[PDB]
């Protein structure tokens, strides 16, 4: 058994499934991780950052929602999230901004609805150094 | 009920309402089917599916039709048997039990036997 | 800004991230298949041991 | 019956002719159209499933049920197919309440046993399901149901065998308490500290749901 | 009107209406105590109709090449047209114009059924300058009429049945003329041609009704010689399709 | 057009044409129910219900058998109902508003009578 | 008298066979369609009268009182039954002065529907 086989899927798209990747970088709670052919068993949650899936070839580099990903035993990692992202030629930063901007306004409304605002900074933080 | 007793007056008008439940939906059961008849009309149905094929009853002078010894029935019995049935007493047993039978007692009789028939 | 404290359940953690996601994209290549995506008019009722219910609330 | 009778009701009865004969040909449109949110969510659902096949995760030794349905009629007999799996469940344990997620299945179940109905949901059976809905369904159920303290939660749906037979499907859920007890678990890394258990009960409850729904 | 007919000429009658003849024949045959028939009519009822009808014709270059053309009026009872009086006439006639007070009510005026509506001589009588653009005209109307249903239903429909939607809506409402308000056939063919190809289906569906007063307006303003040439030649020349095409475009465009 | 003038021919096509679409769809508003119609299909559908409901007039005649006042309306105000109905600036006022009711104002009163 | 506690009783009969043919399709019905659905579905039932058994109009404006208003609502379908005779045998041993009023008087007086309405309510909360 050579490589590992990669299964990046999502609620509405699946990507890869049962494709031989050389390296994946995935943010982790505990922190940033990397896997490559042979890698121990491991059991992390997917934080909103950004993954990107390398080959031989020019690796391609997509935004990810968060999740979970496990690496089975027989080398095989599983990526699960909800929302994915093309490079950058799809998100735009004027498009975000509005958004952002409206979050800051939400501590300023009630807190039941400024918890989720809260949760939004962060995420929207991280699109701004996506686009490097 | 000044005649024949008020609860034979009962038992006779429970047996109408359920058999005319069942015409006034004949329509829907031909283009939908019972699948699309409600929880409480769907048991109405089976039941008087149940109370009408208990109508029949096997006539001795006919026997050489339906090749079965005729069936006497007395009134007595016969209004405890349908009151019996609205009851819900006998929900359980086929329908196939309730066709060209006699006496109510026939009808659990004639249940056992198509156990054994099963294969 | 602690999320499993007062915030909500991990699967709405991650929910908050896929709408801002999919709404932090260009309006041009946002197909209506993630406009629905983001849309449900879904409404819960809290019912008791006597066919009883609590006043209507959306999701 | 005259000739007026039948000439009115002979037509009335054409109008519904051309009223079903059209709602299969937009059903078998719908039907396609669900096809891309089954097998997105199959796949993903294997991805998950992975997990707690090479690491055993079984339950050991009051329980939570719910039951996925919709709203809408005319679909055959499947208002009546599941209110008969989950009625044989509730004969071994009738204490389980349930939390049906149908108005329409509600009523089924809620003549039987109006006690165990403690929630429904409204308003699914339109158009197919997403991950942004399910998530949210399931975070109800942790917030006012308390999922979470519940030893063992069970869940109906619908297995399409094929387009002209279906069969009803019950899986479990297994939550943190048991993800500890898992026989298997030793040779999978973790770190006792982001609760990895805790936040994967709150997720996988969504996406299972989600794959139940779709 | 045959005297038209017989000296070489071209005369016009509408017969408005049969059914209250007949009603005044039975009247006297009854009265004269001759024998009743179905709904009370006399045999001779329909003899009577077809020595009428028949009187109508096309005269030979020979006789005169004059021509009587008939146009009866029948009156039904509740979409009966299977009772006696139009059976008969039916029957006799080369074609019916059907018309029903529901599509009436709708606002298609007049409410003339195509899927009823028949001609047998069809095309033979008809200009070939219209023939060209109402060939397939009879196509998209009789498709629309199946896939109607789906018209009610949301947008889950495909694209396929979606397209014939957009069509029959709107060469439905092109048909909506209003009262005495004829258009020469000069002005026919413009409008037929723009909507079989499918030149208003961007248009709304609710300014198709201004959308032929400012077309027709235009050509006779800026491509007054093209309407013309129609006119005399009563043909549609591959420069005249292609120039008609153009016209319509930028008329399209501007709009 | 020409006798009852060309605003008058129009409003009351527009209610003849809501009127029969509302008969068409009879058959979809039993067998699929309201919310299977389109966003312009349900807001036409809820008009021809209150057009429907507001063609009924009380006579002083059948006072006895409708308890309520006799209500004559004039042709000018008439028209100028519909108008404003078919336009939409009453999509707010209830059903029951309009039915049994003379002129416009009275629908407004009405519907400002029953909340209290 | 019977005029005044009918009134668009005809009418609300009318609306319930809308109801029960609408309720045909197997679709949930909301507080409005069902709660004119249960009422209309009683006063179907307290119509029913059995023959050789003429009721006077003391006995008839009371019922069809308790109807139009709704404090059937809450009683099962087969307990309006036995409810037209139990009530009926309430005012003739108590309420019976009301009766009295009804019958010579013929109308209603802002007094009499003020102590008619106590009277209902009462029995309602009996049993």
């Amino acid at each position: 058994s050579s490589g590992l086989k990669l299964q990046f899927a999502l609620p509405h798209e699946t990507l890869y499934s049962g494709s031989e990747v050389t390296q994946v970088n995935l943010p982790a709670k505990s922190g940033r991780i990397g896997v490559l052919a042979n890698h121990v068993p491991t059991v992390e949650q997917l934080l909103p950052g950004v993954v990107e899936v390398m080959e031989g070839s020019n690796s391609k580099k997509f935004f990810i929602s968060g999740g979970f990903a496990t690496v089975q035993p027989d080398s095989q990692l599983c990526v699960t999230a909800i929302e994915a992202f093309p490079l950058e030629s799809f998100s735009q930063e004027n498009i975000k901004n509005l958004l952002a901007e409206a979050k800051k306004n939400v501590s300023s409304s009630d807190a039941r609805e400024a918890a989720e605002a809260a949760i939004q900074v962060e995420v929207l933080e991280n699109l701004q150094s996506v686009l490097k | 009920a000044a005649v024949v007793g008020q609860e034979h007056y009962d038992v006779a008008s429970k047996v109408q309402e359920t058999l005319q439940t069942y015409k006034s939906l004949q329509d829907i059961i031909a283009i939908l089917g019972m699948d699309e008849l409600s929880e409480q009309d769907k048991l109405t149905v089976e039941r008087a599916r149940k109370i009408q094929r208990f109508l029949s009853q096997p006539f001795a002078v006919a026997e050489v039709f339906t090749g079965i010894p005729g069936k006497l029935v007395r009134l007595k019995d016969t209004v405890a048997s349908f009151k019996a049935v609205l009851e819900g007493k006998y929900d359980n047993i086929p329908e196939h039990a309730f066709y060209m039978v006699g006496g109510i007692e026939d009808v659990v009789a004639k249940a056992e036997k198509l156990a054994a028939e099963a294969n | 800004s602690a999320w499993r404290k007062a915030g909500i359940s991990y699967a709405a953690y991650l929910n908050v991230a896929a709408q801002a996601i999919r709404s932090s994209l260009k309006t041009e290549l946002q197909t209506a298949s993630v406009l629905n995506r983001s849309q449900t008019d879904a409404f819960y009722t809290q019912y008791k041991n006597g066919t009883a219910a609590s006043e209507p609330t959306p999701i | 019956a005259t000739l007026k009778e039948v000439e009115m009701r002979l037509k009335s009865i054409k109008n519904i002719e051309k009223i079903t004969k059209t709602m299969k040909i937009v059903a078998s449109t719908r039907l396609s159209k669900a096809e891309k949110a089954k097998i997105s969510a199959k796949k993903m659902d294997e991805a998950e499933q992975l997990f707690y096949k090479n690491a055993e995760t079984k339950n050991l030794d009051k329980e939570l049920i719910v039951a996925i349905t919709s709203d809408k009629g005319l679909c055959g007999s499947i208002h009546s197919q599941l209110a008969k799996a989950v009625r044989r469940h509730l004969n071994d344990q009738p204490n389980a309440d349930i939390v049906t997620i149908g108005d329409k299945i509600k009523m089924q179940l809620l003549r039987t046993h109006p006690n165990n109905i403690k929630l429904s949901i409204n308003g699914i059976g339109k158009d197919a399901p997403t991950f942004q809905e399910s998530a949210l369904i399931a975070d109800k159920l942790l917030s006012v149901m308390k999922a979470g303290t519940y030893p063992k939660i069970s869940i109906f749906y619908n297995d399409p065998v094929s387009s002209l037979s279906f069969e009803p499907s019950e899986k479990p859920i297994f939550n943190a308490k048991t993800i500890e007890q898992s026989p298997s678990f030793g040779k999978f890394e973790i770190d006792t500290d982001a609760n990895v258990p805790r936040d994967l009960f709150e997720y996988t409850l969504a996406n299972q749901m989600l794959t139940a729904m779709a | 009107g045959e005297w038209f007919r017989d000296n070489g000429k071209h005369a016009l009658i509408v017969y408005d209406d049969l059914s209250k003849q007949a009603v005044a024949y039975r009247q006297l045959s009854l009265l004269l105590r001759r024998p009743p028939g179905r709904e009370a009519y006399p045999g001779d009822v329909f003899y009577l109709h077809s020595r009428l009808l028949e009187r109508a014709a096309k005269l030979s270059e020979k006789e005169g090449s004059g021509s009587l053309t008939a146009l009866p009026v029948i009156e039904t009872q509740g979409g009966d047209v299977s009772a006696y009086i139009p059976t008969n006439v039916i029957s006799i006639t080369d074609g019916q114009i059907f018309l029903e007070a529901e599509l009436f009510y709708k606002g298609i005026r007049p409410a003339i059924n195509v899927g009823l509506s028949v001609s047998r001589v069809g095309s033979a009588a008809q200009v070939k300058a219209l023939k060209q653009v109402a060939g397939s005209l009879k196509l998209f109307l009789a498709q629309y009429r199946e896939v109607a249903a789906f018209a009610q239903f949301g947008s889950d429909l495909d694209a396929s049945t979606k397209q014939t939607l957009v069509r029959g809506e709107r060469l439905t409402q092109l048909l909506k003329q209003n009262q005495y308000s004829p258009l020469a056939t000069e002005e026919q063919v413009p409008l037929i041609y723009a909507g079989v190809n499918g030149h208003l289906d961007g248009i709304e569906l609710s300014r198709i009704g201004e959308f032929e007063s400012s077309f027709l307006s235009y050509l006779k303003s800026n491509h007054n010689e093209l309407l013309t040439e129609i006119r005399e030649k009563g043909e549609l020349s591959k420069e005249l399709l292609a120039s008609l095409k153009s016209a319509t475009e930028s008329f399209v465009a501007t709009f």
